[PDB]
């Protein structure tokens, strides 16, 4: 629903002489996508939700998120001396905390 | 006029880690109170042969 096919075969020059069948383009349109979503760090597949430990890092404790969420969903933090859950509503676009 | 402390009451008890819930606990009376006093009031009476 991102990409169709037809629009390889016309940016690609290849819509009259094919040089390929489709299988192998729904491959290779599986590899140009799980390459651009792990180069550019922005998350992909609809949604996800991560359980993640956090460990602190300095004595004022940077807290950098491994998934850098949304833009503004308040994430909680629990356990580890710290008595009571509480939110936090992180940067968008970078995840330092 | 006297006091009578009715009860002491509880203070929020022992928490490892914050919950908050006990924050003050609930404290007890103190009763102020009161008391009259009373009194008999007799008689009698002869007259003075009787008596005498």
């Amino acid at each position: 629903t991102l990409l169709p096919l037809q629009t390889i075969r016309e940016h690609a020059k290849c819509d009259d002489n094919p040089r390929v069948t489709d299988d192998l383009l729904k491959l290779y349109r599986e590899a140009a996508f799980e390459a651009a979503e792990l180069y550019t760090g922005l998350s992909f597949t609809p949604e996800k939700t991560i359980v993640e430990p956090i460990r602190l890092k300095g004595r004022r404790g940077k807290i950098i998120l491994s998934a850098t969420p949304i833009a503004g969903r308040p994430v909680v933090f629990y356990g580890g001396g710290l008595g009571s859950p509480l939110e936090l509503i992180p940067r968008p676009g970078s995840n330092v905390l | 006029t006297y006091m009578k402390i009715a009860d002491y009451g509880q203070l929020g008890e022992y928490t490892c880690d914050a919950k908050c819930d006990a924050e003050f606990g609930e404290p007890g009376n103190i009763r102020h109170l009161e008391g009259k006093t009373y009194d008999y009031r007799g008689v009698f009476c002869f007259n003075r042969k009787n008596l005498q």
